[PDB]
């Protein structure tokens, strides 16, 4: 028997079995309904410091593979989930789930019940929580290491996440033929793109690069005029893990290239960045939005999109400054989805976007380069 | 699971193919897949209780009759690949032969290694920590029963003993990132129980029937269907119990409160235990209820209506006669015979033509 | 590996049991287990090139042929384990019905599957690496052969081109401990040669019978040895080659260099191809050494006495029915018949009663 | 395909597998021609800093347990075989032999010409080697360690082998039935003896509680002094790694209770010691003694015993002082195995003893023990 724990604030015990590393996990405890892609979920920068519960109960079907791996590295604090299959079933598959958490040493637990977890947190907001994996796993241990944990809210962690030098990116999507892609040359793509990583996942940039940009990704703090210097037809803005408020670098720079007539798109937290820098102001959610399923309405062409959600903060409508245009709403809760600057080509998106290869986000982020190299 | 008929169908070719044989379907929810399998195994209305064997472990022959039931698919074969296992198959044996994925596989051969340790340890060895484990795997009392050689009444007591009961989920289309205001629910094994049983009400079960199958059509749905909007109507809660993805007693909207269960006893039982109804209808769901309807009221309960015992003593044609006698009324010739030599002295009796009821 | 004679036998038990009924056996040395047993199984005498198969992939009945076979062991166990391997049934499975070790089925597993990449990729699969792995899996060129559709010779030669031979280790008590002065080898595919052949003398080859047969015993090992110590006595270089563990060809005095292997065309090659020898003396160990003839001196092997095609001339019913008639001698009425009809005819010509041979 | 590599000093190559651990490995090769107690040989102290190749072919047939180490830990620097079993088929196994390399981090190569290694060190004497198991393993660097490689010659391996601080041990020998045995009280041990660990194997120990001895494990530099200050029944010098002569430390102490009247039986690394405090030169063997089918002479009684051995260096039997009587020798290579003092309660055997439940050996000991008592 290999057991585990999990611990929250609160004192709720969820008593299981371990599947990954040894040892114990602290951080916000969320939920994402995802029925498929948990590779994906773990591996994406966005989910640093956080303990992630999966509402699907079977987990690891499909064992795990390079190409599905969002970033460098598992960004999850911890798995929680029902069941841990007894194989991993799929042509893709190169390593079953439970190796690959022990090999990225993550602390997982399985055999529990994620439905009352989720119900908990759904019904009384986030909570933060601990995981204990072991032979005799404390739970008085780990409550205190739940209830010590200082909490997202107030957290810069895209300085976490974000890499160290710059670098280029222009490498694209996946294929079921030919996996993916090797990367194109400079020659071979119009566009210049800076992209601020403030821990953006690899999709986008494959889904930018489909589009035409070469990329340069910088550090989250790298000054305006250091890229300005580079003389981009566009500056992209990622998505990335915690509260953005906090991000004063990031605010900052953000607003020198609202000066410039530089088209600026940005994806989540990207998108919470360019709103405060445009003078809006953020919330962090009771629960957040983590899933794969919720609907948004583009309010301009009275469309809903099915989308992919991966964040616990959110812009305030209600503050909205005037120059914000609203573009997009949440039709699960009513937040704000997206957003517009009336007096300049910037935009963006609360939401993760993705490939088909209907990409109007996309789409109009080009439009605008294009528009901007035609001046 | 398909519901199918075949054995009504004499010269009939009997293996699945593009053109579909089946009468019917029964429909499970669990939160595992095992667990999900064996519930809908047990409410096929077919006589199983989860994977029981159709081949002999000493039949030397078993072998090949497996192969072949694999290769070839009838309406059996979900029990054959359980034999298969315990024959010495192995997880890519049994794939190449029938093409199932080994996801699905894999746990069909859990089951059975399960099921041989319950053989094994007997049910001595059938601790709390042991038995909870079983229960998740959606072992049936019954089928637990049978490992251990005792009657499914031992498992459940055991069960009462250790308070290893199931909790109920409720549906709700969102994996619960929001509330529902319906009562739609299946059982568990789990932590949390969303049951929440009004305290409120006097409350009336109708049991369904099951997969429909020839001779238990939507006939008996359409009676079950209205028992509730009627009673409904009049003010009581209705609980509907069944197991049928095909019909309007599995809509939510029929009733007050649905639990979309195998209509076995041990099931309707853990329902009963929590809410505690006012009476039970097993009158309209067909065959399927009516076969509980003893158990159950033996069990504590409120069955209304026409009772078990009397409705036997219709069914029971010795019980009965009994009563036509009784009325003094017209019943045709009948002899119970035994051996072959007896029914022809008796046919002479009776007189040709005759019915011969086995 | 022992060695059975069940089909001289005529309605006498033929399952293994307490009471021996073998008439010999075979040894074989290997560097692993799977290399050691597939060396002796291709050493045994009884046609078998490796793990051939008993029963066709296809057959209906195969698995229980198969399981009846395991559970009560018979001469041909072996190839039934391989077999059900085949068939799909699990390594568990075959040892709950054979008790065999695990230790042991699991590599004979191991090897079927190999097999069944070499079926799949053909003559054309077979790269060095991958040849060299088999190799030292003690897969013969034999088996590899059928399972990738060519002719033994074909795959001889793709070693040839691959510079793949074995490499010859000594025998010594001791796990190279001590050095020692005998020269008792076996081979194996390895990376150092302990051959070390001498330059020196005449050397004169007598190849051994393998395991010891009713009609193929202690008598033709009586010749062997004699042909040994007669040659050496003369001076000669004696080298022999042999496996059967009863035997005295197969003690390390009895000449100058003893190589502990199969007799097959294949491993006697090896030996030639190192030890280039003055000749080789194929009549003396029975019929095993005997149909080897021909290919050996196909292939090049300094084959002494009388000539292979000699033998041919005597062994050959018409070939020799010529010759006794070229020497205007006695030999009994005979007929080559085909069909029944036929010979009832041929019969009446003949003559009563009659010797019939197939 | 996971790669490994073994490189002598002689610029020898031996292509093969990774079974263990990733990583390289450098010591003094060796072989060992026992067919069985792979996992007995791993965790003997006397193997540290030595690359460990098998004779027999197949090793893990038996997987492993903890009944089955020699001591806390694996001491063999690498493991050398031909090949490693498919599954381990034992009723006493607790993990296969891959995965036990791995939690201990040994490195360990299979599949090659453990022959032909061999006969090579049986030939031109032990050597110095380099494992390197992993990706792309560099033969130049394996050669480059090898050749670096500093040599047991000269090196004092009992210190690095020894224990921090002294302790208890009674527990006594493994049976099939019970196992291990849970260890003794001390009230119910008759003797105490005081025990050198010079890097002991368990089973010695073992044996001796077995005799009615109550064990104090001392640290290796352990002055005389402080031990005699125990009133010890008598002293035990244990086995152990590496070269005698530079453990001054202890033939010093030795030459100390050598003036008095205690019993002093010396094993293996502790028989040399023996020796040396008492005016005897030790040499380095060519390739040592290393297996479990080694006959020696008790040239007192002129009968054989078949022993095991773990040895690299031996007293040499033309340096004797005349208080020095040999009692046993070698009939592989008539060299010396044992030896007493004339003038004293003390006496050595260079094998290994193993339980039965050497014996002669340990019952001289106690017998020394006794009649020590007895004044
Ligand atoms: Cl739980
Ligand atoms: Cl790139
Ligand atoms: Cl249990
Ligand atoms: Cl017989
Ligand atoms: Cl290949
Ligand atoms: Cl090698
Ligand atoms: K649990
Ligand atoms: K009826």
């Amino acid at each position: 028997i290999k057991s585990a724990l999990l611990v929250l604030e609160d004192g709720t015990q969820f008593h299981g079995r371990a599947i990954g590393a040894t040892g114990s996990a602290v951080g916000e405890v969320v939920f994402n309904t995802s029925m498929t892609g948990y590779q994906e979920i773990l591996t994406d920068p966005s989910y640093s410091r956080q303990i992630v519960t999966l509402t699907y109960p079977h987990i690891g079907n499909v064992g795990t593979n390079d190409a599905d791996e969002e970033s460098s590295q598992v960004h999850a604090q911890g798995l929680v989930i029902r069941d841990l299959p007894l194989i991993a079933s799929n042509f893709r598959n190169t390593e079953d789930l439970s190796s690959y958490l022990k090999r990225h040493n993550i602390v997982a637990i399985a055999d529990i019940d994620t439905r009352k977890l989720t119900r908990l947190l759904r019904e009384k907001g986030a909570q933060n929580g601990c995981i204990i994996a072991g032979d005799n796993p404390d739970a008085a241990l780990a409550l205190e290491k739940a209830r010590a944990f200082p909490g997202l809210n107030g957290m810069d962690l895209a300085k976490e996440v974000t890499t160290a030098e710059a670098y280029s990116w222009t490498q694209g999507s996946w294929t079921l033929t030919g996996g993916l892609p090797q990367a194109k040359k400079e020659d071979e793509l119009p566009f210049h793109v800076v992209a601020y990583d403030f821990g953006a996942k690899r999709n986008i940039l494959r889904m930018l690069v489909d589009r035409g940009c070469r990329l340069t990704i910088v550090p989250a703090q790298t000054s305006a005029e250091d890229v300005l210097k580079m003389n981009p037809d566009g500056i992209f803005l990622s998505n990335g893990p915690g509260d953005p408020a906090p991000c004063d670098y990031a605010i900052t720079a953000i607003q020198k290239f609202l000066e410039t007539d530089i088209p600026v798109f940005g994806i989540c937290l990207g998108h919470q960045l360019l709103a405060l820098a445009s003078g809006a102001k953020t919330v962090k959610m009771k629960f957040g939005h983590h899933g794969g399923n919720h609907p948004v309405k583009d309010v301009e062409k009275n469309v809903v999109m099915i989308t992919a959600q991966n964040h616990g903060f959110a812009v305030d409508e209600a503050t909205l400054p005037a120059n914000l245009r609203v573009t997009h709403k949440s039709l699960f809760d009513g937040t704000l989805q997206g957003i517009h600057r009336t007096d300049k080509p910037a935009f963006s998106f609360q939401g993760h976007p993705e490939a088909s290869p209907a990409a109007p986000l996309f789409d109009h982020f080009i439009e605008l380069i294009e528009q901007y190299r035609k001046t | 699971i398909p519901r199918f008929n075949f054995e009504k169908f004499a010269g009939a070719n009997d293996r699945l193919t593009t053109q579909m044989k089946s009468v019917g379907e029964v429909m499970a929810i669990g939160r595992t897949q095992q667990e999900s399998l064996q519930k809908a195994l047990r409410g096929l209305e077919v006589g199983a209780t989860g994977f029981d064997p159709k081949v002999s472990l000493d039949d030397p022959e078993a072998l090949t009759k497996i192969r072949r039931e694999l290769k070839d698919a009838g309406a059996d074969r979900i029990w054959y690949i359980a034999d298969a296992f315990r024959a010495g198959l192995s997880v890519d044996g049994v794939f190449n032969l029938t093409n199932i994925d080994r996801w699905f596989l894999v746990q069909i051969e859990e089951l059975v290694r399960l099921e041989e340790k319950v053989a094994e340890v007997g049910i001595t060895g059938l601790n709390a920590d042991f038995l909870r484990q079983l229960k998740r795997k959606g072992f049936a009392d019954a089928r637990l029963a049978k490992l251990a050689g005792v009657r499914e009444a031992e498992i459940r007591k055991l069960r009462d003993q250790y308070d290893l009961h199931p909790v109920y989920k409720r549906v709700d289309t969102c994996a619960a990132e929001f509330a529902t205001d319906t009562a739609y629910m299946y059982s568990t094994y789990e932590e949390e129980c969303e049951a929440n049983p009004s305290t409120d009400r006097e409350k009336i079960m109708v049991l369904g029937g099951g997969p429909n199958r020839i001779g238990q059509g939507i006939e008996f749905d359409y009676c079950c269907v209205h028992a509730s909007l009627a009673l409904r109507e009049d003010g009581y809660e209705t609980i509907m119990v069944n197991c049928n993805p095909e019909t309007v007693s599995t809509d939510y909207d029929t009733s007050d409160r649905l639990y979309f269960e195998p209509v076995t006893l041990e099931d309707v039982l853990e329902i009963v235990r929590i809410e505690k109804p006012k009476g039970v209808i097993v009158q309209y769901g067909g065959q399927t209820p009516l076969k509980l309807a003893r158990a159950l009221e033996a069990a504590g309960v409120p069955v209304i209506g026409t009772s078990p015992d009397a409705i036997d003593r219709a069914e029971d044609r010795e019980r009965f006669q009994h009563a036509v006698e009784r009325l003094k009324l017209k019943q045709p010739a009948n002899a119970t015979v035994t051996a072959i030599e007896m029914a022809v002295e008796k046919a002479k009796e009776i007189g040709y033509p005759l019915v011969v009821r086995p």
